[PDB]
RNA sequence: CACGGACCAAGGAGUCUAACGUCUAUGCGAGUGUUUGGGUGUAAAACCCAUACGCGUAAUGAAAGUGAACGUAGGUUGGGGCCUCGCAAGAGGUGCACAAUCGACCGAUCCUGAGGAUGGAUUUGAGUAAGAGCAUAGCUGUUGGGACCCGAAAG
RNA sequence: AAGCUCGUAUCAGUUUUAUGA
C-alpha cells in the first residue's frame, strides 16, 4: 500500500492536494486510479511517446476521448499522422507539445483535466512499457 | 446605493437548500419508518 | 498578455511610462530545486584544508611487546626525557596520527546540470515579483510603492554614494538599509579570528543593465548587491536557499530581462533554452475545488467532525432506559410481570 | 498565488514564525489576527485579510484586500472604530460583510 | 492604445481611458471591422475589472462595463425592418469579444477575485440580450445572435470551453430575463436541444436538468 | 570459568576516495552532459559557449552479409478504467500496461541444386512488437586503497 | 522492501464424509 507522493515537487504535491479530495468526494473510481498513480515512482511513471498515444486512438469509437497519462508525452519522427485529440500529462517534452498542437488538439495538465473530467467521463488512461 | 452578495456565496445558500430540504425530508420519513420499525420488532419478541 | 509594471523615478513620482512583464515573471517557484540547486552552487566556492601528511609519523616509536604488564600500543624510545617510554602512533595517543587524516582531495566542488541551475535562477527571479514571498524571506517592504519595484534608468548615471542612497530612500527602502546597519553582529563562532568577524543582514539587490557609476555608487551602502541583468547570481538572489530576496530593477534592465530569458513572443538568447512549463495550470487549489464546475459533481459533506455514536457502554438489565431502547416489548413483559406467571 | 505562498513559508521558512516548547507556532507579523502562523491566519498566505490594531488609543480596523497585490505601500487600509464598544461590534460587523466567519 | 490606458496600474488614468473609450465607442465608424482589435479592447476591459476588490465600485464598474453594449449601438435612431445595418454588426462583434475573454480567463481568476467575474457576467448578459435592439424581440438579429452565443459557450461539445462557465449562465439567465420585467425570444431553451445531446458534460447534462427544467416558468 | 575495571578530567575508533552498482528525487528527453578549454566578472565564485567527445537512439551472424507492415505494426481471450441501460443488483460495448495462445516479418535453420536459383521442412531470438535514456544529488551495496581502532614472528 | 494482479472464495499444524493397503 503506498501512501503519499516520494517527490519533493510541491507542484505535484498540489495535484495529489486535489485529486485525494476529488477521491473521496466523488466515488468515481477514475479518480481513485489517478491519485494512486501520482504517488508511483520515477521508474513506474514510464514516458508515454506520442506514437503510443495515436496507435491507442485507432481504437474503435475513441474519435472523442481526452487522452490521460500520468506520466510523461515524448516527441516520436517515426509518425507523419496524428489524430485532433486532447492530451493530458504531466510533463509534455517541448517537441510532443508541438507534434499535438500543430495537429490541431491540446495538450492539457492534469487540473485542467481535473476541471473537464471530475468524475472522468470519457476518457482514456495508458501507461508507457514496464519492462 | 446597496451591496449584493457574491455569486459564490449567493449559490450556496441555493445548494444548501436543496440538501437542507432534502434531508429534513428525508429525516421526517424515517422517524416514521422506524416508529413502524420499532412496531414491527415489538409484535415478533411476544 | 499580462498586466505592465510602472517605472518610478529617483523622487519617487509615478512616470506614465509603464513596462510591460517579462513573464520571466511567470517561471514556476520551485522551492524545491533552488534548495538542491543552491545547496551545491554554495560549496562551489570552496578551499581545501588537509592535515600535514608528516604529522604523526614524526615519531620514532616502538612497540614493547608480549607479556610486559602494559598496554601494546608503540611506545617512544630514549631515555631521561619524559617523552620516553610512552604511547604515540594511534588516534587515542596523545601526540598520535588522527583518525584518517583529512586530505586535500576530497570532492569540494559540486557539479550541477546546466538546465537544473538555469531553472533554479528563473524561480528565484519569480518569487522576487511575490512580495509576500519577499516581506517573508525579511526585507522591509511595507513602503515600496510596488512590486516589483522598477525604477528609471538615470539610477545608473549616479555617482556619489550620498546620492545614491537618496535614489533609494526616495524610492522607500529607507527601512531596509536601516534592517541591515542596525544588524551589525559579531560573529558568535571561532570566525572571530578566521577574518569572519562580523555578520549584518542582506539589503537589497540592485540590478542595472550597463553601468555608468552604480556600480562603485552603492559598493559602500551596507548590504546592497547589484549585479547585471546578464549574469544574475542564485546566490544574490535566493540568500541561503531562501526564495526572494528584495530587488530594484532599472528600467533598463528590466526591458532587457525579456531578451536574456525569453518568452512566446521573442527568442531566448541563451541558445536553445526555454523557461520551463507548469505542471499544473493555476498555482492554486482551491479556486479548483471551491468552484461552480468541481462542486457540481460532488456527493454532499459531513460535519467535519463526528457526532460520536456510542462513547460508554450503558448495559441493559441494569439501566431501564437503554432496555427499552432495545426490545420495546420489556414494557409489556412488566407490566404482565411474566417471570411470575402461574400455570 | 498564495497557495504557492503558503506552502514555501509553511515549509522552507517564514523568518518571523515562533516555534513555542508546545510546538505551537507564531507569526510575528504584526498584522495579524491570531498571534499563531497558521493558513488562513497568516496575513501572508491569505489575501483577504483583516485585523484591528492600535496606534495610540486609537484602534483601527486595517483590511487587506487582493485587489492591491501589485502595491504593498497601499496595501492596508484603516478605519477609526468608534469607542463604544456596543456600536463598535456593529461597526465591525458591517465592513466584515460577506467575508469568512 | 487603449489596452494599455485600460489595464493601468494607475486608478485614475483607467477612469479617463474608459470615459475615453465610451467616447470612442459612440464614435462608431472608425470600430467597424477587425474581430480580433475588439476581442483585445475587450481584454483591456478585463484588467480595468481586475483593479476593483473593494465591495460597491465593482458592482459600480461591473454595471457600467456591461452599459457599453448598450451605448454602443442605440436604438434611438432604430433599425425597423430593417438587416444588420452596422448598429447591430458592431453588437454582434463585441459580444463574441467579451465571450471570448471571459472563456480564455476562467482559469486564471483567482479565489478573491471570481466574485467579480460572476457579477460580470451577469451584467454583461442582462445589457446583451437589452441590446436586441430596446427589446429583445429582433427576428433577424436574434437567429444570429443565439448563432453567436452557441458557437461559442453553451457548445458544451467544445471542451475548449470551461463547463464552469455555462452552469453560471444557466443560473443567472432565468433571474435577469426577468430583469426584462409574460412572453419574448424564449429557441434559447438551445438547452432543449443539448439536453438531448449525449458525448458532453455529465455535468452541465445534470445541472441544467435539475437547475432550469425544475423551473415552471 | 577466563579476561577488563584504584579513582577523576581531557583525548579516543565504519572515515575519505576510486571503480562499479540499487533504489528514491530533480532536470531534460530520442536525446542527454556548461565548468579540457575560451569569453566575461563586483573575481578561486557567479554568468555565457565554439568545436568535439562520451553514453544512449535500429537489429540478426563464426570468416563474407542483410534489414524489420499480410497488419487499427494482429487474431482471439482476459484486463485498471471509461461509455449505454438499470434506483440498485447487473448486463452490454470499448479495451491501457501487462499475461496467455495463434502467427508473421528479419536474420539464422533441415533440404531441393537454378557459382545456390527456387519451393517446401521446422524452430530460434537481452529480434521488431510502435525508443528510455542521459546527467547531477541523496540513502545505501561490492571491491581496492592504512580502510572501524589497537596489538605479531619479519626481511 | 518496491512493483504487478487481485481482494478474494486465496487458504489452514483442524475435524468430518468419501475412496485404498
Amino acid at each position: 500500500h503506498r501512501t503519499a507522493p516520494k517527490s519533493d515537487n510541491v507542484y505535484l504535491k498540489l495535484l495529489v492536494k486535489l485529486y485525494t479530495f476529488l477521491a473521496r468526494r466523488t466515488d468515481a473510481p477514475f479518480n481513485k486510479v489517478v491519485l494512486k498513480a501520482l504517488f508511483l515512482s520515477k521508474i513506474n511513471r514510464p514516458p508515454v511517446s506520442v506514437s503510443r498515444i495515436a496507435r491507442a486512438l485507432k481504437q474503435e469509437g475513441a474519435a472523442n476521448k481526452t487522452v490521460v497519462v500520468v506520466g510523461t508525452v515524448t516527441d516520436d519522427a517515426r509518425i507523419f499522422e496524428f489524430p485532433k485529440t486532447t492530451v493530458a500529462a504531466l510533463r509534455f517534452t517541448a517537441g510532443a507539445r508541438a507534434k499535438i498542437v500543430k495537429a490541431g488538439g491540446e495538450c492539457i495538465t492534469l487540473d485542467q483535466l481535473a476541471v473537464r473530467a471530475p468524475k472522468g467521463q470519457n476518457t482514456l488512461i495508458l501507461r508507457g512499457p514496464r519492462n | 446605493e446597496k451591496i449584493l452578495t457574491p455569486e459564490s456565496q449567493l449559490k450556496k445558500s441555493k445548494a444548501q437548500q436543496k440538501t437542507a430540504e432534502q434531508v429534513a425530508a428525508e429525516r421526517a420519513a424515517r422517524k416514521a419508518a422506524n416508529k413502524e420499525k420499532r412496531a414491527i420488532i415489538l409484535e415478533r419478541n411476544a | 498578455s499580462r498586466p505592465q509594471v510602472t517605472v518610478h523615478s529617483l523622487t519617487g513620482e509615478a512616470t506614465a511610462n509603464a513596462l510591460p512583464l517579462p513573464a520571466v515573471f511567470s517561471a514556476p517557484i520551485r522551492p524545491d530545486i533552488v534548495h538542491t540547486v543552491f545547496t551545491s552552487v554554495n560549496k562551489n566556492k570552496r578551499q581545501a584544508y588537509a592535515v600535514s601528511e608528516k604529522a604523526g609519523h614524526q615519531t620514532s616509536a616502538e612497540s614493547w611487546g608480549t607479556g610486559r604488564a602494559v598496554a601494546r600500543i608503540p611506545r617512544v624510545g630514549g631515555g631521561g626525557t619524559g617523552r620516553s617510554g610512552q604511547g604515540a602512533f594511534g588516534n587515542m595517543c596523545r601526540g598520535g596520527r588522527m583518525f584518517a587524516p583529512t586530505k586535500t582531495w576530497r570532492k569540494w566542488n559540486v557539479k550541477v546540470n546546466h538546465n537544473e541551475k538555469r531553472y533554479a535562477t528563473a524561480s528565484a527571479i519569480a518569487a522576487t515579483a511575490v512580495a509576500s514571498l519577499v516581506l517573508a524571506r525579511g526585507h522591509r517592504v511595507e513602503k515600496i510603492p510596488e512590486i516589483p519595484l522598477v525604477v528609471s534608468t538615470d539610477l545608473e548615471s549616479i555617482q556619489k554614494t550620498k546620492e545614491a542612497v537618496a535614489a533609494l530612500k526616495a524610492v522607500g527602502a529607507h527601512s531596509d538599509l536601516l534592517k541591515v546597519l542596525k544588524s551589525k553582529k559579531l560573529r558568535a563562532g571561532k570566525g572571530k579570528y578566521r577574518n569572519r568577524r562580523w555578520t549584518q543582514r542582506r539589503g537589497p539587490l540592485v540590478v542595472y543593465a550597463e553601468d555608468n557609476g552604480i556600480v562603485k555608487a552603492l559598493r559602500n551602502v551596507p548590504g546592497v548587491e547589484t549585479a547585471n541583468v546578464a549574469s544574475l547570481n542564485l546566490l544574490q538572489l535566493a540568500p541561503g536557499a531562501h526564495l526572494g530576496r528584495f530587488v530594484i530593477w532599472t528600467e533598463a534592465a528590466f526591458t532587457k530581462l525579456d531578451q536574456v530569458w525569453g518568452s512566446e513572443t521573442v527568442a531566448s538568447s541563451k541558445v536553445g533554452y526555454t523557461l520551463p512549463s507548469h505542471i499544473i495550470s493555476t498555482s492554486d487549489v482551491t479556486r479548483i475545488i471551491n468552484s461552480s464546475e468541481i462542486q457540481s459533481a460532488i456527493r454532499p459533506a459531513g460535519q467535519a467532525t463526528q457526532k460520536r455514536t456510542h462513547v460508554l457502554k450503558k448495559n441493559p438489565l441494569k439501566n431501564k432506559q437503554v432496555l427499552l431502547r432495545l426490545n420495546p416489548y420489556a414494557k409489556v413483559f412488566a407490566a404482565e410481570k411474566l417471570g411470575s406467571k402461574k400455570a | 498565488s498564495d497557495e504557492i505562498v503558503w506552502q514555501v513559508i509553511n515549509q522552507s521558512f517564514c523568518s518571523h514564525r515562533i516555534k513555542a516548547p508546545n510546538g505551537q507556532n507564531f507569526c510575528r507579523n504584526e498584522y495579524n489576527v491570531t498571534g499563531l502562523c497558521t493558513r488562513q491566519s497568516c496575513p501572508l498566505a491569505n489575501s483577504k485579510y483583516a485585523t484591528v490594531k492600535c496606534d495610540n488609543g486609537k484602534l483601527y480596523l486595517y483590511m487587506k484586500t487582493p485587489e492591491r497585490a501589485h502595491t504593498p505601500a497601499k496595501l492596508w487600509e484603516r478605519i477609526k472604530l468608534s469607542k463604544n464598544y456596543t456600536k463598535a461590534l456593529q461597526q465591525i460587523d458591517e465592513h466584515l460583510l460577506h467575508w469568512s466567519k | 492604445n487603449f489596452v494599455k490606458q485600460l489595464s493601468s496600474n494607475n486608478r485614475k488614468t483607467r477612469v479617463n481611458a474608459l470615459e475615453a473609450l465610451k467616447k470612442y465607442l459612440t464614435a462608431k465608424q472608425f470600430k467597424e471591422n477587425k474581430q480580433i482589435e475588439f476581442n483585445k479592447l475587450w481584454k483591456g476591459l478585463y484588467y480595468a475589472m481586475w483593479f476593483s476588490d473593494r465591495p460597491r465600485p465593482q458592482q459600480r464598474l461591473a454595471n457600467e462595463l456591461g452599459e457599453l453594449h448598450g451605448l454602443y449601438f442605440d436604438p434611438k435612431d432604430n433599425s425597423t425592418a430593417d438587416e444588420l445595418t452596422t448598429n447591430d454588426k458592431a453588437f454582434i462583434k463585441f459580444s463574441r469579444g467579451f465571450w471570448k475573454v471571459m472563456c480564455f480567463e476562467w482559469f486564471n481568476i483567482d479565489r478573491y477575485r471570481l466574485d467579480k467575474y460572476l457579477l460580470l457576467i451577469r451584467r454583461v448578459l442582462f445589457s446583451q440580450l437589452k441590446y436586441l435592439q430596446s427589446r429583445n424581440w429582433d427576428k433577424k438579429l436574434v437567429d444570429e445572435y443565439i448563432k453567436k452565443v452557441l458557437r461559442w459557450l453553451p457548445l458544451s461539445g467544445s471542451p475548449k470551453v470551461y463547463t464552469g462557465i455555462p452552469i453560471h449562465i444557466v443560473d443567472i439567465l432565468l433571474d435577469e430575463w426577468e430583469r426584462l420585467l409574460k412572453k419574448t425570444p424564449l429557441d434559447v431553451i438551445i438547452f432543449q436541444d443539448i439536453v438531448a445531446d449525449y458525448n458532453n458534460s455529465k455535468v452541465l447534462r445534470e445541472k441544467i436538468k435539475e437547475d432550469l427544467f425544475s423551473d415552471t416558468r
